């Protein structure tokens, strides 16, 4: 039936939709990650250095 | 035709592709905000510094 | 070889999610494999086949589907009888065959045709020493069998297949005062070379 298989398409596609968006918040949570990662990591080293001079 | 089916596969990669670039580029512009952001602590760090300097001199 | 038939527009292809398969199905299943390969995995979407070219016993089709379909399509396939033969528009398969028929061709006649010069030049000359052997043989047999003032006709015979037998008698009877084996000297030469 043509009609069947339009419809279990139609809703079974919307998993591969719903994985593509899930795919794009776990890059975005890994930016927040990296965000503050990164920000803690550049302040310390260079507060050490700036300590240290002085 | 077979271009219905075809369209129905690429209406979700090209969900993909959307939602994946938007991220990537967010993910190059926090690597820029978090450098901005440490260049400023760095500096009042530094600030505390210069003051406790200038006191034990 | 798919080279022959495949071509970039009945292929999904550069995807994350999206897949493309090939099948061979029996020319007498195909009205069923129409409908079928529709029920074989989840994840198919309808009209997700795309025939690449036709024979005497089957259809070769292209079939669109997502990523995690394939496995179960092509197992499920395999139990309806269905032969997949994977060839995901493989550009460097199909210049490698072309460029290669087009060298292949080419080259055979690059060959062949200095082969034929080259053939007919070897085989004068090993033909042409050949005699020359033969007549070496006549020649040193005769100074042998009469000493070395030697006075000796050469002669060539082409025997009568039907009274070869009579002919060497009368080589015989007009060399009997000179002594297989014969009184005078002999040597043959056959020319079904060719088979």
């Amino acid at each position: 039936s043509d009609a069947d298989v339009q419809k279990q398409i139609k809703h079974m596609m919307a998993f591969i939709e719903q994985e593509a968006n899930e795919k794009a918040e776990e890059i975005d949570a890994k930016a927040e990650e990296e965000f503050n990662i990164e920000k803690g990591r550049l302040v310390q080293t260079q507060r050490l250095k700036i300590m240290e001079y002085y | 035709s077979q271009s219905q089916g075809i369209q129905q596969l690429l209406q979700a990669e090209k969900r993909a592709a959307e939602k994946v670039s938007e991220a990537r580029k967010r993910k190059n512009r926090r690597l820029k905000q978090a450098k901005e952001e440490a260049q400023a602590e760095i500096e009042q760090y530094r600030l505390q510094r210069e003051k406790e300097f200038k006191a034990k001199e | 070889s798919l080279a022959e038939i495949v071509k970039k527009d009945d292929f999904v292809l550069d995807s994350e999610y999206l897949v493309t398969l090939l099948v061979v199905v029996p020319k007498l299943n195909h009205n069923d494999w129409i409908k079928q390969y529709e029920t074989l995995a989840e994840m198919v979407v309808p009209r997700s086949s795309n025939v690449l070219s036709e024979d005497q016993d089957s259809y070769l089709c292209n079939v669109t589907l997502f990523k995690k379909a394939v496995d179960d399509f092509r197992h499920k396939a395999r139990e309806n009888k269905f032969i997949v033969r994977d060839f995901q528009y493989n550009e460097e398969e199909m210049r490698a065959d072309k460029e290669e028929m087009n060298r292949l061709s080419t080259d055979k006649k690059k060959q062949f045709g200095p082969l034929v010069r080259w053939l007919k030049v070897n085989f004068s000359e090993a033909f042409i020493a050949w005699i020359h052997i033969k007549a070496l043989r006549v020649f040193v047999e005769s100074v042998l069998r009469y000493g070395l003032p030697v006075n000796f006709q050469a002669m060539l015979l082409q025997p009568n297949k039907k009274s070869v037998k009579k002919l060497r008698e009368v080589l015989h009877e007009l060399y009997k005062h000179l002594d297989e084996y014969y009184p005078y000297v002999y040597y043959k030469i056959d020319c079904n070379l060719l088979e």
